[PDB]
């Protein structure tokens, strides 16, 4: 279930490359054989604490006082 | 048992799509191999999963003799 899902999202899920680094090293790290020791476990949480991390999906910003100005008069 | 019926036999469609359900692996990968149409790229697929598990429990009995001549 998740040993199938979170190997497939690393690397097609975009992330940065301070992340990417420990993604991989967590899919070298975890997918041994289904890995029992402790740290594995605790690395099985922390793949999935490491990959809904939300990275690529900025939604778009604004560098000008005038827009900045109006939507919090709207908040 | 599973050999016997696929050694000499002709279909090689038959041979690779009925033994790719038998071996336990990801699902979506066998999925895959059923969306792959092309016959001798479903036999090299099935080969290079073998070879990626393969490798993997060379890569455990590796880690393992490590392990043995770590606790000797």
């Amino acid at each position: 279930s998740d040993l199938e899902a979170l190997r497939k999202k690393i690397e097609e899920v975009g992330m940065p490359e301070a992340v990417k680094t420990k993604a991989l090293k967590e899919l070298d790290r975890l997918e041994r054989m289904q890995q029992g020791s402790p740290e594995a476990t605790v690395a099985r949480t922390y793949l999935d604490w490491l990959t809904e991390v939300p990275w690529s999906k900025a939604d778009p910003e604004v560098l000008d006082i005038n827009h900045t100005r109006q939507v919090l008069d709207e908040d | 048992y599973q050999l016997e019926a696929v050694k000499g036999t002709s279909d090689p469609a038959m041979l690779a799509d009925t033994i790719a359900y038998h071996a336990t692996w990801t699902v979506a990968e066998k999925q895959e191999i059923l969306e792959l149409t092309d016959l001798e790229a479903r036999l090299k697929k099935v080969l290079g999963l073998l070879s990626r598990d393969l490798e993997r429990f060379e890569l455990d009995k590796r880690v393992a003799q490590r392990v043995k001549e770590q606790m000797d």
